[PDB]
Order: C-alpha cells, then structure tokens, then sequence
C-alpha cells in the first residue's frame, strides 16, 4: 500500500559541510530543487495510499 | 528575516497557502577549531 518516505539534503550528500562545493553547485542551478520536489510528491502519496 | 520570508523565498513568491513547507535543513556550526599533530619538534635535514 506504502513505501519509506525519504528525503534528501541534495547539498549535504553531494558536498556535506564544503562551502567551496556548495558555491560550485549553485552552477547547476534547479536540480537539486526538482530532486526535493519529485522525493516531497512521492512522500505525500504514501500518505494519500 | 524569519520562517515565513524564507518560506517565501523557497516557494519564490510574496504570498503562500496553507501548508506545510521544506525549508533549508538546520546544522549546529562549529565552536572552535581544534589542530592535532605529533609533539616532533626537530626541523628536517633538507641542507644535507
Ligand atoms: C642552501 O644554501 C642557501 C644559500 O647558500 C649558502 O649561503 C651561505 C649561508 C653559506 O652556507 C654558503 O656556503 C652557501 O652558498 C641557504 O640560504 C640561506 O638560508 C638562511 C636560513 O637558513 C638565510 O638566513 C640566509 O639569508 C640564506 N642565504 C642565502 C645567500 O640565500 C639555504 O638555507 C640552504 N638550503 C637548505 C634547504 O638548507
């Protein structure tokens, strides 16, 4: 009926704690907004399940 | 400024609907910084 809700600091993993890293991902621009966003509306359908 | 401005920000809009919202993750910052190395004193030999 469910799975695991999961969310992700899309920062944290790819440079966690490297300000020099976080500066160099802002590069990149929405995707680790779209990676928040597509994990938040799988999370609010385990619930709506 | 607050919660609300930087709900705001992540929703990039001046005005937001009932709900709940992710915002920026939280993280405790260092106090100090702590150095440890061996207590080796001696300079190397690189003139020999
Ligand atoms: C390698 O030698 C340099 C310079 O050559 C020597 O200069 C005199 C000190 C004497 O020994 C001559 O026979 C050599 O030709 C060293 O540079 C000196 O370093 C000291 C600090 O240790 C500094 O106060 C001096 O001003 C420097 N003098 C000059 C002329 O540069 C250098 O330290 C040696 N390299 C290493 C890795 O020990």
């Amino acid at each position: 009926v469910s799975m695991t809700k999961t969310s992700v600091d899309c920062t944290m993993y790819i440079c966690g704690d490297s300000t020099e890293c976080s500066n160099l991902l802002l590069q990149y621009g929405s995707f680790c907004t779209q990676l928040n966003r597509a994990l938040t509306g799988i999370a609010v359908e385990q619930d709506k399940n | 400024l607050d919660p609300l401005s930087e709900t705001k920000c992540t929703l990039k809009s001046f005005t937001v609907e009932k709900g709940i919202y992710q915002t920026s993750n939280f993280r405790v910052q260092p106090t100090e910084s702590i150095v440890r190395f061996p207590n080796i004193t001696n300079l190397c030999p690189f003139g020999e």
